[PDB]
């Protein structure tokens, strides 16, 4: 997560040769996907990353408190500033290169320093795969992964009598059964 | 400042990416009026909107009317009623 | 943005555009011919997505027409005032309007509206026409095309330049809100029938 | 399992007819999470979180 | 961005 | 054990044939098909990474006018090991030419 | 209009007749469950509001 | 947040203590931070983050 | 067009720029991106060196945990040379001459007797309490004390902080390194980051006078456009444009974004490489020219042993 | 000859809707030698064109000008001598719309052509004793080289 | 806890820059002037020596 309320999962860890580096050297370090914002309108991601990233270039802590940025000194024409000072663009945006390519991207790309978290919430760590399960005392069936009884409706809805079948007959609790006919 | 097709947001709303024409006037324009279950912010039981406005002012800014945006920044009374508009709806959905 | 009308790729970028986009199929790669023959041979990013079609589209079967509208519209691409031309209808020759003859892609912007979940647009026309795996491989294919396009050659971001205003479009705004803490009264005055002194 | 054969696939709540689909394996080495394309995660009506 | 000592 | 397969596009046409390079990334397959596309023998060369989870590129070669494609290959191997050593021997002789004025200079 | 138009209405008609006819619900459909879901599913969307 | 929880790890026997390796402390912080103390115990790391869209394993709520 | 090698070794050039001690930067004249980009990630993820991999502890009684301590190791440039050495054939724990190297860390830590009276100064008042990375002492095996001279396999910086002590807190661990890629782990990485910029042109499309030079002289970098008279006014030239980070700020000012053309230079680029001591920086791109053409070897080799006729 | 038009134009106005799309202007144009109009889309950056520009225009089938032979194969590595490229600004794309305002008649005397190459559209209208040749789904070549005079 | 040995972006050893680095600014340099004459010029270098919490220092009090 970040400070600004916009959780990430980590999907894929990225070998650092094919991170799109900049035009300074560096690489960057979490890639954040543009399309978490206009659904979200988390402007305070955006100058949280133009103040991290002049507050690293400046040796300088830069003070975030709410309501002491107004409309007549806004928090985009002063970072903006600190930027241009420290020779950087304006508007926070660096040229990038690629690294899966050699050439240079051709719209340029808003980087920065944004202070990422980490949340206990971990991953599950539980995979309940299933084969040759044991069987217990009453109904020996596995004891297990479920089907359940709401995806027999979507596969009687499919028209698939022998998916079904299999997955109730066949895998869990089949037995054979001795009748007297008559 | 850029517009369209130069402008990523506008590429994003106008090409049915992710945004809405609401959230990019949120953005860079007004907020515009709070309504809270149909209305206006309730006032108090002694007729202000809230303990910083005058018993029964007539100024919009009274009755939730933002006029600040998410770019340049939101006063604190601004605020109080955006975060009543939001619970609203976080209670409505939690509950029912 | 690649089937906007400004994007103009050279001969070693289309070839990996349609290479990242098709991968190790049963078949010769076909290609389209250049849109720019002379000064330089140039391909359209239209000239990407139609062979990207022809080639996954199967041998026997004929490629599709196909026409219709796209999701952005004509008044979007417009940034000065536009004057009327005596005679030309403007939305006749379009970027609305999704013109696709013979697989290739002669016309209009590619948008939700056809490649998406929205209904009569490519990828569902590639449903009732072909079936169910060339429209899962039209789905795949442009994904990987349209991702590698961006790994490559243009990157797409969002920062604190295309959410702003202009400077002479923000005192047309402080002269708004100005106007807007005076009409406190007079709204009350109709709302409870009251005279005006 | 090899790289052709069919898993069935099931997201819960089970309230519709694609909510299980029938996917084609493929064996990615050295991972430890199933891996969907994101046509198929309107469908399921997954969220990936 | 030093101008190259070893140069053309 | 081998580390290079072809896969033909019919069993019988040699034109196209696509490269699987096994233990390669775009280090090797984008420097390759920027060799092989300066042949004008080769109607289409482009590569892809097959999933990056894995560790193999494809590499699609396709050659107008009657050449088996591991003829552009080759060419383009050998066409990419005499940029590298020529580059190689710039790069050592420019080193050496600054070593040779750091030190003789005014020491 | 000036393109080639090598189809008359004797062969539209018969396009059309046989997407009508070729479109019919084949035995076997389980319509039932097709129309308990299709008032079961968005019925989970119908919050209060 | 995992982060940084106490410092005396050896005489308390808590069930679960989330203890993050190496916390930052924020370059860009309002000053309530400092009010409180909050670098005693921090919660996370900076990163260099871009805004960009480049692989596509980078989408719905993905990183 | 096709590939003439005579336009290749007519208009290739290495300029060297800045060469010392563990960093170099120099251009490549006239080579397109996908070779740049090819020996830039071969110096990142493809040339080998030597990194510890096993730690073998005893009374690690210190705060520092005895995992965090392991992957603080691992990450340690040991300063041999990774030619010499070979991988390590799989599943081999117990190394030999040829593979592995030995270190180890023993240090205890114990109050200090004299100079120490009503002070608070740590130094003065323990010793051994930051265990640095001089405490690593060199076992040598096998044969290998003939090989090498006497202090040549080290850790490269010898002032790095591993840990911090207490008394009666020990660290008595023995370390095994191994050679490996920059792909396997990134602690076998060489370099600090390698890259490659192109070369900027700035191009004054027209004459700028007086006070808009002066003006021009701060959008870009300092050292770009210098700003001196010529008969009463102040013309304005271009002068390095290496320097030029490539900020745009020129085209925020309305007046002069029609006065120059920031744009760059076809296949100009000036790369960087820093290495972080453990082979210096005209070997590492040396062996990073070196491992692409293995690369073109082994597939030639595949193919020679494939056809027969 | 497989020219299927071939005329001297003269731009007048550039862009008047206002649409404004990146490295493309569109030219609308009239002619001399006949009485026709023309709404092109060019490349700026390549090819540059400013309004009152005269360069001649030709739409042909074939660039091959020994015999209509009509290939359709791009290659780059073969170049024929007798190639139509005396021109300096060539495209190529597809006829998708001819359109005119008959009344009960048939190729009435203002007759169109609409022209997609590669996504830069065309439309050449004019009399129909002048736009012969263009059926719909035709892959013609445009060849235009800018006059000075 | 403790300085990292290496920065996380770039690898460059910065695990050896604590000391010299509390040296420079027990010694009146600003921060700004005590990250560049340590030889750290990017901003993913200077992020990890200028942020940095030493809570060892702290952690060592509870010895036995
Ligand atoms: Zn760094």
């Amino acid at each position: 997560a970040s400070r600004h309320g916009q959780k990430g999962i980590l999907s894929r860890l990225w070998p650092a040769e094919d991170m799109p580096f900049t035009e300074s050297g560096m690489v960057p370090d979490i890639l954040f996907n543009p399309h978490g914002f206009p659904s979200r309108m988390t402007i305070g991601m955006l100058i949280e990353s133009m103040a991290g990233k002049s507050a690293a270039l400046h040796g300088l802590c830069h003070d975030a408190t709410p309501f002491i940025f107004s409309e007549e000194n806004s928090a985009l024409e002063y970072f903006g500033e600190m930027l241009k000072a420290a020779g950087y663009n304006f508007y926070g945006t660096e040229r990038l290169y690629s690294g899966i390519s050699g050439l240079e991207l051709e719209a340029d790309i808003f980087i920065g320093v944004v202070y990422y978290q980490r949340l206990r919430h971990m991953v599950s760590d539980k995979f309940q795969v299933r084969t040759t399960g044991a069987r217990d005392r009453v109904t020996n069936q596995p004891i297990g992964i479920r089907f359940g009884e709401m995806e027999r409706d979507a596969l009687l809805a499919h028209g698939t009598s022998f998916l079904l079948h299999d997955r109730l007959f066949n895998c869990s609790d089949r037995s054979v059964a001795h009748v007297c006919v008559k | 400042h850029r517009q369209f097709p130069e402008n990523s947001l506008q590429m994003m709303v106008q090409s049915g990416a992710k945004g809405s024409t609401v959230n990019t006037m949120q953005i860079s324009c007004l907020l515009g009026q709070i309504e809270l279950e149909g209305r206006r912010p309730p006032l108090m039981a002694s007729g202000k909107s809230l303990p910083c406005f005058e018993p029964y002012e007539f100024t919009p800014r009274a009755g939730g009317f933002v006029t600040g945006r998410f770019l340049t920044g939101i006063k604190p009374p601004e605020f109080f009623f955006h975060c009543m508009a939001g619970r609203e709806g976080l209670v409505d959905t939690a509950v029912k | 943005s690649m089937t906007t009308r400004g994007c103009f790729f050279t001969r070693e970028h289309y070839m990996e555009l349609v290479y990242r986009g098709l991968t190790d199929k049963v078949g010769r790669v076909k290609l389209l011919s250049p849109s720019i023959l002379k000064p330089f041979p140039l391909w359209t990013g239209k000239q990407v997505v139609s062979t990207l079609l022809i080639n996954i589209i199967p041998e026997d079967h004929i490629p599709l027409n196909l026409s219709g509208k796209a999701k952005i519209t004509g008044k979007a691409w417009v940034k000065e005032t536009p004057r009327s031309v005596p005679g030309f209808n403007p939305d006749s020759m379009c970027e609305s309007q999704v013109i696709i003859r013979e697989g290739e892609l002669l016309c209009g912007v590619l948008d939700k509206a056809h490649y998406g979940s929205s209904a009569y647009g490519l990828v569902h026309c590639c449903y009732e026409i072909y079936g169910g795996e060339t429209s899962g491989k039209v789905l795949t294919c442009l994904a990987r095309l349209f991702t590698a396009y961006l790994q490559l050659y243009r990157g797409f971001t969002l920062g604190v330049e295309d959410i702003l205003v202009k400077p002479k479009a923000d005192v047309k705004r402080q002269r708004i809100i100005e106007e807007s803490t005076h009409c406190g009264p007079q709204a009350v005055r109709a709302a409870l029938n009251l005279p005006e002194a | 399992v090899k790289n052709g054969d069919i898993l069935l696939l099931n997201r819960q709540p089970t309230l519709h007819r694609p909510s299980i689909q029938a996917h084609r394996a493929r064996i990615l080495p050295e991972e430890k999470v199933l891996r969907l394309h994101y046509a198929n995660c309107k469908a399921y009506n997954a969220d990936f979180d | 961005g030093n101008p190259p000592v070893t140069g053309p | 054990k081998t580390a290079l397969e072809m896969v033909q596009a019919a069993g019988t046409d040699r034109h196209c044939v696509t490269f699987v390079l096994h233990e390669e990334d775009h280090t090797l397959g984008n420097s390759l098909r920027y060799m092989i596309m300066k042949n004008p023998e080769v109607e289409f060369c482009g590569y892809t990474t097959t999933h990056p989870s894995e560790s193999k590129i494809n590499l699609r070669i396709q050659t107008r006018g009657t050449l088996p494609a591991v003829e552009p290959f080759q060419r383009g191997l050998n066409e990419l090991m005499n940029v590298c050593q020529h580059v190689l021997d710039k790069f050592e002789a420019s080193i050496k030419d600054y070593k040779d004025q750091k030190a003789s200079r005014n020491e | 209009s000036y393109e080639k138009s090598e189809l008359s209405l004797d062969r539209l008609r018969t396009l059309l007749q046989l997407k009508w006819q070729r479109s019919l619900c084949e035995p076997g459909e389980a319509v039932g469950l097709l129309a308990a879901q299709s008032i079961g599913e968005p019925s989970t969307q119908m919050t209060l509001n | 947040t995992m982060g940084f929880p106490l410092l005396t790890y050896q005489d308390r026997s808590d069930n679960k203590l989330y203890r993050l390796q190496t916390p930052q402390s924020p370059l860009v912080r309002p000053s309530m931070y400092d009010y409180y103390d909050m670098d005693n115990y921090p919660i996370g790391t900076n990163a260099i983050v871009a805004v960009i869209s480049y692989t596509g394993y980078d989408m719905e709520d993905a990183m | 067009d096709a590939w003439d090698q005579d336009r290749f070794e007519k208009n290739f050039r290495v300029d060297v720029v800045h060469m010392d001690e563990n960093s170099l930067e120099f251009d490549m004249v006239g080579i397109d991106a996908a070779i740049a980009n090819a020996f830039r990630r071969i110096l990142l993820a493809e040339v080998p060196t030597m990194a510890v991999e096993k730690v073998l502890v005893y009374n690690n009684t210190s705060i520092v945990q005895d995992e965090i301590l392991a992957h603080r190791l691992g990450l340690i440039p040991i300063h041999a040379d990774p030619r010499l050495f070979e991988y390590r054939n799989q599943g081999d724990e117990e190394g030999t001459e040829i593979d592995t190297l030995q270190f180890r860390l023993q240090v205890r830590c114990t109050r200090n007797p004299h100079a120490a009276k009503d002070s608070s100064d740590p130094n003065e008042l323990y010793v051994n309490h930051k265990v640095y990375t001089r405490h690593m002492t060199w076992i040598p095996l096998g044969n290998q004390a003939d090989l090498f001279p006497e202090g040549t396999i080290r850790p490269v910086h010898d002032d790095i902080l591993i840990a911090q002590l207490r008394p009666g807190q020990e660290i008595d661990l023995l370390m095994h390194c191994v050679k490996g890629i920059g792909k396997d782990h990134a602690k076998f990485s060489p370099v600090a980051t390698a890259s490659y910029r192109l070369l900027p042109d700035i191009t004054l499309l027209e004459p700028v006078e007086g006070e808009a030079a002066e003006e021009l002289s701060r959008c870009f970098s300092p050292g770009v456009i210098e700003v001196q008279e010529v008969q009463g006014k102040k013309v304005a030239r271009v002068a390095n444009p290496r320097l030029d980070t490539f900020s745009r700020e020129i085209f925020r000012n309305e007046k002069l974004k029609k006065v120059v053309r920031l744009a760059r230079v076809r296949d100009h680029y000036i790369f960087s490489v820093e290495s972080t001591g453990v082979l210096p920086p005209d070997v590492l791109v040396s062996e990073a020219i070196k491992v692409l053409m293995g690369k073109c070897r082994r597939f030639l080799d595949e193919l020679d042993a494939v056809q027969m006729d | 000859a497989g020219i299927l038009f071939e005329d001297i134009f003269d731009v007048k106005d550039i862009d008047p809707e206002g649409k404004k799309f990146d490295r493309v202007s569109r030219l609308h144009c009239e002619s001399e030698s006949f009485k026709m109009d023309l709404i092109l889309d060019v490349n700026i950056q390549i090819y540059p064109v400013d309004l009152g520009d005269k360069f001649r225009l030709v739409i042909a089938s074939t660039l091959y000008e020994d015999g209509t032979l009509d290939d359709g194969e791009y290659n780059p590595t073969d170049d024929r001598p007798s190639r139509a490229d005396q021109f300096e600004y060539v495209m190529y794309g597809k006829v998708y719309r001819i359109e005119g305002d008959e009344t009960s008649t048939e190729a009435a005397t203002r007759l169109s052509a609409y022209v997609s190459y590669g996504g830069l559209l065309m439309r050449l209208q004019g009399d129909a004793n002048n736009l012969h040749g263009f059926e719909v789904d035709s892959r013609v070549y445009l060849l235009m080289k800018k006059l000075a005079f | 806890m403790i300085i990292p040995v290496r920065c996380f972006t770039c690898g460059k050893i910065v695990g050896n820059k604590w000391e010299a680095y509390l040296g420079l600014l027990q010694a009146e340099y600003t921060e700004g002037d005590a990250l560049d004459a340590l030889g750290l010029k990017r901003y993913c270098c200077r992020r990890m020596l200028l942020a940095h919490v030493d809570l060892i220092e702290k952690l060592l009090n509870y010895a036995p």
